[PDB]
This record gives C-alpha cells, sequence and structure tokens, in this order.
RNA sequence: GGCACCUCGAUGUCGGCUCAUCGCAUCCUGGGGCUGUAGUCGGUCCCAAGGGUUGGGCUGUUCGCCCAUUAAAGCGGUACGCGAGCUGGGUUCAGAACGUCGUGAGACAGUUCGGUCCCUAUCCGUCGCGGGCGCAGGAAAUUUGAGAGGAGCUGUCCUUAGUACGAGAGGACCGGGAUGGACGCACCGCUGGUGUACCAGUUGUUCUGCCAAGGGCAUCGCUGGGUAGCUAUGUGCGGACGGGAUAAGUGCUGAAAGCAUCUAAGCAUGAAGCCCCCCUCAAGAUGAGAUUUCCCAUUCCGCAAGGAAGUAAGAUCCCUGAAAGAUGAUCAGGUUGAUAGGUCUGAGGUGGAAGUGUGGCGACACAUGGAGCUGACAGAUACUAAUCGAUCGAGGACUUAAC
C-alpha cells in the first residue's frame, strides 16, 4: 500500500456498497447500455471470489442459467453497479469457492447463517 | 527474498532452528557469515515473540526452538530462557537484538566467519 | 480459446449435439477463436431425426466459452462450458431455437437473431 | 573438441595477465598496530571499534 | 515538443466518466528545472537541459553544484536534454511542472526496461523450443548458426546474453489525468522500467 | 547424366526439428503498358526482393493427393544450408520370415518385424560482459552523430453509392472512416499461471512425559487457497502522417529530319522499392568531436631534459544492499545515514488462533473476535550492521597564426 496510489483513487471508492464475504448471495443490480436505453439487468448468485485491494478489487458472482453455470467478475467499485443487494450470508469456510463448479444441486448448496 | 544457504527447505528450517536455539543458550556463537546473516532476522523474531510473554507466543515459540538445556543448574530450557532472561533483557530496546562481527576466512574452505551474539 | 480440435457443444435444435473445431476463421495463421467468432467444424455428435447430420462440415458461431470475455467496464463473464451455434452463411441460425444462455458480445459481432432467439442474454 | 594447435607461451602468458590475486582490503589495528581486514575482528588483539571481543 | 522527467511510482486504474476501467501508470515529477540552454551558436544545436529530483549535497561534487548554480537550484539526480522545443519558452531556473500537460493528450513515454539477467535464446529472442519428447536432445537452444558454405557465423546470429536493461519508448500514451497538487501524472497502459525508475514524458513525435 | 580433378591414415548419407540467410525467373501486397480491358473479374508483359507467404488427413518420406483456410499459400541457392545443434521413421551390418531365384552356401533398388547417433571448445567466428591504455593537465556531468542495427506485412466492414458502368445479372475506381489477423516492443493495474521460509484443512507414524497444543518424516506427505517476483493465454502501444530523389510508365516544350517525335538541349510527373522521416546503439569516428561545471600551478632532486614525492578537484578499496547481477559491471547508501535487517503501523493473503466459557453422551458446534498467523510489498523508526582507516588521482610538449 503506496499512501500515494490509495489517495489518487480514493475519490472513485464507492461508499454505498454492503459488506460481503465469498459465499453470500447478491442481487448485482448491473447497468447495461443497449443502444440508447440504460436498463438494469439483476446478476442474482453466490459471490465465489473477492480479490485485490482498493479500485483493484474485483469479485466473482456465480449463477446457474438455463442448465449452464454462468460466473460475472466485476470491479467492486465499477460505476456500472447500480446497487448490490445482500440476499442470502453464507456458511462456507474458505475464501475462493471454485469447488462450487463442479458441484450442481443439493452438493452446490450453501447453509444460510 | 531470502537465503537458501546450500541446502533443501526442511534442511535449512532445521538448520535455522539449531542455529537460534545455540545463539538464545550460548548468547554467542561462530559461524559463516551468510548463515549469520539470516539467523538476525529468525533470532530476533523469536525474541519478540518472548517479549510478548503471552501463551499463544510461547507455544509459536515452541514450534520453532528446539528442546535444549539452557541451563543444567536450574534446569531451564531454551524455550524458558527466551522468555525469561531474553526477553527482560531487551523490555525496553526496540529491534536489533543481535550483532555480527566479521572474523575472516577460515583454513579448510576459505568460508568469511562471523561471531553474532546477542546485544 | 477455441482452435482446431477443440469440441464443442451445439447451443440450438439444429440436430447437431458436438461439433469439432476444423477451423478458425478470419486470418492467417490465426489459432484461437473467442465468443463471436465464426468457427468451421465437423459434426461429430448429432440428434437422430434433425436436420444437420454426423460428418457434416458446417459453420458456427461460438456463443459460450469457459475462458469467457473482458468487457471495457473492467468486468468479465465466463460459462462452465464451450457452446456454439451452427449458422448458414449470412449469420442467421440453422437451428429455429437456442438454449442456454448466451454473452452480450454477439450483438457486437452482428449475430441479432441468435440474442433474440436465446433464453438469456448476459 | 580439442586444441587444434598448442598454445604458444606468449599465449598462455597473456591469458593469464588477469588471472592474479588482489592484496588484501587491510588497514592498520587502532588498539594493537597490526594489520586486520577492514570491517572485520583484529585476529591479534580481539579488538574491534575500540572494544575488546 | 514538449517534456518532462518523473519517476514511476508504479501502476493502478481509473474509471473513466463513460465507465470504462483505464489501467494507468502513476508518474511523479517534482518540477524540474531548465538548467542550461544549448544553442546553434554555442553547441552547434538548440535543447534545452532539464534537471529532476533534489540530490542531497553530500552525494553532489563541485562539477555539479556549479553547473546548477546559474539555476539556482540544488544538485539534481536526473539531467536530461530535450530538443526540438520552443527556445524562447524556457529560461535558465525556470520550472517545468507536470500542467504543460492535460488530459487527453497523447504522449511518447522513454525509460530503461526492467533488467533480466543473463537469458536465453527462448526467451531473450522469443525462439522456439526443439521437441520435449520423441528422443528429444533439444529444448532450449538456439538453432543452427548457420549454413556451412561462410566458413564463419554472421553476424545477428541471436544468441542468449544479457537481456533487458535497454532505453525503450512507447509512442502514442493518452495523459488521463494531472494532479498538479501532487506533481503526478496518470498516463493509460504501461511504461517500461521498474519503480522508481526515470521516465520521461515527452509530447508525441508522431502528432 | 557424362568425366574421375580434391577427399578412402573417414569430407556422415534421405526426411523432419531448431536457426536462418541470399537470388529473382514475383505467389501476395505497391506502380504500370497492351487487352479478344463495359463493370465486377481476368489474361499477358514491364518495374519492384520492403515485408509477408497457414493448419490438418495419408505416407519414413521429399513429392503428391485430399480436408479446411489465406492477401498469398512463390521458385531456387547456401556441402540437394544446418547430425562436434537435435531426431533417426527410411536407406545401409549382425537375428528372423515371405515371395522369388539358386543343387547349395546364399541372393534380391522385392517385401516384412527387430536393431548402441561418441566428443569437457584451443583458435577464428557469433552473442553478452569486464579490465587496460589511448584520446598533450587532472576531474564530474550533459551531448553532436560519422557510422551501424531495428521496423517495413495485410484482411474485412461501413461510407462515397446501389452512384459510374451495364439490356439485365451484377457492380467499381479515387477518397473518407471503423475494426481485425499475423508479427513486434513494453508492463503486471486487470484476467489467469507459478509462487519448496505465506495461511488453512487432512492421513499414517514418531517425538516434545501425559491431556490440550505442537515439531519430524512420508514428492512441499497430500489437499484447498495465495503475497512479492518472474510471467501469457492478460493489458497497453507500434508498423502513423509525410518529405526528397527515382524505376517501369505517362508527359510538356523541342530540333536533328519545313513534318512528326517524352530527348539530343531544356522542363515535369511517377512505386509497398531507394534516401530520410519512426525506434535503438554509437567519438577505439586513433578523423578519439562538442558544451557546461570543478581543481590550480605544490615539494624535491638534476646543468637542463626529465624523474621522484606529497596532494587538489575527484574516484576507489572495504562495507550495507537491489530497481542491478554468472563474475566483474550498474544503481541506491555508508552515521548531518533510512542502504539492509529488526521494530512499530499498514497493505495484501489466509479465513476465524490459542486459552477460556457455553451447548452436546460424543464427534463437534457457538461465543469471546473478520480473530490469529503472515517470505519477498508500503511507510515510519538509528535498535543492529554500513567502524577505524587506506590507496589512487593535475601542475598541463613544441611550432605557427590571430589577439
Ligand atoms: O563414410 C563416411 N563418410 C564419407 C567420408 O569418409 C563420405 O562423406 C560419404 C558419405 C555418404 C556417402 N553415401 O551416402 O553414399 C558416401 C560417402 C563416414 Cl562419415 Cl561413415
Ligand atoms: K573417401
Ligand atoms: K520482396
Ligand atoms: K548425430
Ligand atoms: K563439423
Ligand atoms: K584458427
Ligand atoms: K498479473
Ligand atoms: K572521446
Ligand atoms: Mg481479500
Ligand atoms: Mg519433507
Ligand atoms: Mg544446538
Ligand atoms: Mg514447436
Ligand atoms: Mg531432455
Ligand atoms: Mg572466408
Ligand atoms: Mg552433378
Ligand atoms: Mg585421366
Ligand atoms: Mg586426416
Ligand atoms: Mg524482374
Ligand atoms: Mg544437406
Ligand atoms: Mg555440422
Ligand atoms: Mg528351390
Ligand atoms: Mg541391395
Ligand atoms: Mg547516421
Ligand atoms: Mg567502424
Ligand atoms: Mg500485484
Ligand atoms: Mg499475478
Ligand atoms: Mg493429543
Ligand atoms: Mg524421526
Ligand atoms: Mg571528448
Ligand atoms: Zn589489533
Amino acid at each position: 500500500m503506496q499512501k500515494l496510489i490509495e489517495d489518487i483513487t480514493k475519490e472513485q471508492l464507492r461508499t454505498d456498497l454492503p459488506a460481503f464475504r465469498p459465499g453470500d448471495t447478491l442481487r448485482v443490480h448491473v447497468k447495461v447500455v443497449e443502444g440508447n436505453r440504460e436498463r438494469i439487468q439483476i446478476f442474482e448468485g453466490v459471490v465465489i471470489k473477492r480479490r485485490g485491494g482498493g479500485i483493484s478489487e474485483t469479485f466473482t458472482v456465480r449463477k446457474i442459467s438455463y442448465g449452464v453455470g454462468v460466473e460475472r467478475t466485476f470491479p467492486v467499485h465499477t460505476p456500472k453497479i447500480a446497487k448490490i443487494e445482500v440476499v442470502r450470508y453464507g456458511k462456507v469456510r474458505r475464501a475462493k469457492l471454485y469447488y462450487l463448479r463442479e458441484l450442481r444441486g443439493k452438493a452446490a448448496r450453501i447453509k444460510e447463517i | 527474498s531470502y537465503r537458501k544457504l546450500g541446502r533443501t527447505s526442511a534442511q535449512r528450517k532445521a538448520m535455522l532452528r539449531d542455529l537460534t536455539t545455540d545463539l538464545i543458550i550460548n548468547e554467542r556463537i561462530e559461524t559463516t557469515e551468510t548463515r549469520a546473516k539470516e539467523l538476525r532476522s529468525v533470532v530476533e523474531k523469536m525474541i519478540t515473540l518472548g517479549k510478548r510473554g503471552d501463551l499463544h507466543a510461547r507455544r509459536q515459540a515452541a514450534a520453532y526452538i528446539r528442546n535444549e538445556v539452557a541451563n543444567e543448574e536450574n534446569n531451564q530450557d531454551a524455550l524458558q530462557k527466551l522468555f525469561s532472561d531474553i526477553a527482560t533483557r531487551y523490555e525496553e530496546r526496540q529491534g536489533g537484538y543481535t550483532r555480527i562481527m566479521k572474523l575472516g576466512p577460515r583454513r579448510g574452505d576459505g568460508a568469511p566467519m562471523a561471531i553474532i551474539e546477542l546485544v | 480459446m477455441i482452435q482446431q480440435e477443440t469440441r464443442l457443444k451445439v447451443a440450438d435444435n439444429s440436430g447437431a449435439r458436438e461439433v469439432l473445431t476444423i477451423k478458425v476463421l478470419g486470418g492467417s495463421g490465426r489459432k484461437t477463436a473467442n465468443i463471436g467468432d465464426v468457427i468451421v467444424c465437423t459434426v461429430k455428435q448429432a440428434t437422430p431425426g434433425g436436420v444437420v447430420k454426423k460428418g457434416e462440415v458446417v459453420k458456427a458461431v461460438i456463443v459460450r466459452t469457459k475462458s469467457g470475455a473482458r468487457r471495457s467496464d473492467g468486468s468479465y463473464i465466463s460459462f462452465d462450458e464451450n457452446a456454439c451455434v451452427i449458422i448458414r452463411d449470412d449469420k442467421s441460425p440453422r437451428g429455429t431455437r437456442i438454449f442456454g444462455p448466451v454473452a452480450r458480445e454477439l450483438r457486437e459481432n452482428n449475430f441479432m437473431k441468435i440474442v433474440s432467439l436465446a433464453p438469456e442474454v448476459i | 573438441a580439442v586444441p587444434f594447435r598448442r598454445t604458444s607461451k606468449m599465449k598462455k602468458r597473456l591469458r593469464r595477465t588477469h588471472f592474479k590475486l588482489n592484496v588484501p582490503g587491510m588497514t592498520e589495528c587502532p588498539s594493537c598496530g597490526e594489520m586486520k581486514l577492514s570491517h572485520r575482528v583484529c585476529k591479534a588483539c580481539g579488538s574491534y571499534n575500540g572494544k575488546d571481543i | 515538443t514538449k517534456g518532462i522527467l518523473g519517476r514511476k511510482i508504479g501502476m493502478t486504474q481509473v474509471f473513466a466518466e463513460n465507465g470504462d476501467l483505464i489501467p494507468v501508470t502513476v508518474i511523479e515529477a517534482a518540477p524540474n528545472v531548465v538548467l542550461q540552454k544549448k544553442t546553434a551558436e554555442n553547441d552547434g544545436y538548440e535543447a534545452i537541459q532539464l534537471g529532476f529530483d533534489d540530490k542531497r549535497e553530500k552525494l553532489s561534487n563541485k562539477p555539479e553544484k556549479g553547473h546548477v548554480a546559474k539555476a539556482e537550484t540544488a544538485p539534481k539526480r536526473f539531467v536530461k536534454e530535450l530538443r526540438g522545443v520552443e527556445m524562447d519558452a524556457y529560461e535558465v531556473g525556470q520550472e517545468v511542472k507536470v500542467e504543460i500537460f492535460s488530459a487527453g493528450e497523447i504522449v511518447d513515454v522513454t525509460g530503461v526496461s526492467k533488467g533480466k539477467g543473463f537469458q536465453g535464446a527462448i526467451k531473450r529472442h522469443g525462439q522456439s523450443r526443439g521437441p520435449m519428447s520423441h528422443g528429444s536432445r533439444y529444448h532450449r537452444r538456439p538453432g543452427s548458426m548457420g549454413p556451412v558454405d561462410p566458413n564463419r557465423v554472421f553476424k545477428g546470429k541471436l544468441l542468449p546474453g544479457r537481456m533487458g536493461g535497454e532505453q525503450i519508448t512507447v509512442q502514442n500514451l493518452e495523459i488521463v489525468k494531472v494532479d498538479a497538487e501532487r506533481n503526478l501524472l496518470l498516463i493509460k497502459g504501461n511504461v517500461p522500467g521498474a519503480k522508481k525508475s526515470l521516465i520521461t514524458v515527452k509530447s508525441a513525435v508522431k502528432s
């Protein structure tokens, strides 16, 4: 942590985001610009990963969509995200839930806390 | 970065633990300069645990220090000396518990030797 | 990252179930295709009944990949599988329906018909 | 690969221009006055930086 | 031509107004000083000599102290010339600050690339390996030295040797932001060199 | 093929791999003339070697055929380039077998299965890196650029315009703009990889007397993550605008030759090519350049010439190290010093320590408490180590000219 790099990028840090961890289920309200209109598309899913620090911090959300697993990685402080709602806090035992990529159904379920 | 000292990971750990306990017991050992330079950081980190003094700090030190007799008269282990005598001596000192002094090369292999001692 | 010999699932009802990539189109020595890119492929597994048959050389557009795609906003999308859709030379799907989600990148590469038929577009 | 020709006395000597020892990095000991290596304890009297070691 | 000397601090990223995420290099360039004006009369060519980064008096010498005396500044760690600048704009002792540049401006960035030490032909020259199996005893070697007929290897047969530590220019990088208070340029993308290395930022030669 | 001139006290032979380099009789791209050139396409010849010139199936193959691409899938030379660089499938030792020939032993440009590829680089050469001296005083920087290297590729789409052209079918030049492929350079913020002194889980056994908590060994025991660093498949950027002189070609004016004629005099235009422009190295460029700044004319012999000795500016030895590194070198520092370690505070990583309490018969769970632990990352802090010292390093030749 160069203090200088933090100080330059402190402006663009979002203050409105909830505290979440890997394992928690989010609704990420993603601003989609399909030509003229700016609509919101909700990506609901489990946080599998959160890495980096400051403005470079990213997080990955996973969902099954029509029988196909989909992951979306976002910068934490991206202005493309309108809102993050924490749907459900998870009970997991690690920072990276890459083991969920193999699993499906009852095996893939996480205990609520 | 850190030095490998011509040893595998396990051999190096074992050697640094041996040297760490040797310095705690003797307060002053002669070794190769490059061994002494690596030993500084390891020993000073052990003294930091000693100065903390709590059970958690003692168990961390116990994972590193060898089960060797520091004082045969009192029946004091090296771990006990670290948490008793060494920790007390360096209560007010903030880092820099050791010093290296260079001796010059030994005969058999020209290896640059050094004294490392507790300050 | 799809290359020659990569097998893909077929995300449509054209008949083909699995294809094998013969060629990544769009330049000499082009090794890798990603979402939106067209590939030449042979049908290795086909549904016994449908239009497209086993052993046919066909063109297909890649609609999902494991490697995924980066976006200008610094966000990424990835799928659990590599999937394509069999197309004609005018980029229209040979099958009538699309199965599973597809990437938004198909809109950029002028595959509006596939995007319109897709159940979800992420 | 073997020497195609033997090396002359001259060429051997030219090669050994740099094959040479340096004089030790030595200074007079301020305690006892014998030469010591700079930054090393004096072997003769055991002193360093005006302190008996 | 405009220019300034700075140090490379490191890389981060910035969200643009449209929401794109731009990777940036941070260059800290505390005010440069014009130490000398070279002229066609005296020197045979036109240039300004920029000094950057105030050195301690101990680390300086009498030659250095006398050279910076006209500019009325402390001895500078890094000294470089800019050519193709407007000579009348500058005067000896004048400060050159980061706010010569503005956001959107296209720049070339010169630095010394990171050292890699002694490297083989695969890494250094991007050459292909021989097979790793099928009986091969040819993995990371540099290939045939050439044909028989010359009885010699041609110049430019590329071989192992010291890699990196070379002056590199990256052209046509965009200034994202200019922090005049902190003396920073934020430049889009990546530039040559280690953190703390000297970076020259010049107005783009092809612009 | 002919010949039998070098090599039989050995010049390794096909194909592939690695690395290329050259020629141009040009495959693509650039510029043109003619056309049985309407357009779009082509044909043919001229200039042009700058760059580019694919992945597969079969076969030991080269070749070839085929599949699928491509702007294009050029043809040749370099010991049919390259085995002290690699391979060894084929050919071309010893085994065995088939067909065939031979009474037979055996044999076969017939086939078949199996069959040891050695070498520590002396010299030149090539790629890097130091030391020396030189460059008419000794130094510290900044430099000019003789000269050298690098780069040089190209698609598609949109628009111009459904315009020109054409009976339709189809369908431009020239010019704008957008975005790729391949290639290159840099860099790790992002996506990932690795990460053997980071964190966690876990098996067996063994040790720290026992419990609890830990250590050893088992590929880092295994498994799940992962910091810095190093990285590509990741990101950024590049081959842009031009200028000068030309090639083929097109001319203008113009006679020799009342005309005509691009040529004889004279004047133009005109290629991805040439020379620049762009990037890098570069004054050992002995032709040793330039600019700025610093030191300053010392003491001895010796008749002088010259030599010797202390030093100046400055540099080094030695030491702390890394952004550097095989070693030298380079770079940051050496006490009015943050150079490294430690320490303190952080970042990031891991993911909830031990102890204690509570619940449970128990495995275990929950709380205390995003805890504990934490290589390399950031900042602060002289606590430790960069001690004391020593060595090296000018006094500036002569001539002429101008002041
Ligand atoms: O016989 C050898 N080479 C000779 C020189 O002695 C020569 O180079 C050669 C090579 C191949 C060849 N052939 O294929 O018929 C004939 C002679 C040894 Cl390398 Cl085995
Ligand atoms: K022979
Ligand atoms: K060419
Ligand atoms: K061989
Ligand atoms: K040879
Ligand atoms: K020779
Ligand atoms: K990275
Ligand atoms: K010179
Ligand atoms: Mg984190
Ligand atoms: Mg082990
Ligand atoms: Mg011991
Ligand atoms: Mg290869
Ligand atoms: Mg091998
Ligand atoms: Mg020759
Ligand atoms: Mg012949
Ligand atoms: Mg004869
Ligand atoms: Mg012979
Ligand atoms: Mg020709
Ligand atoms: Mg050959
Ligand atoms: Mg050879
Ligand atoms: Mg018979
Ligand atoms: Mg025969
Ligand atoms: Mg030149
Ligand atoms: Mg020369
Ligand atoms: Mg990082
Ligand atoms: Mg990484
Ligand atoms: Mg137990
Ligand atoms: Mg044992
Ligand atoms: Mg000079
Ligand atoms: Zn002494």
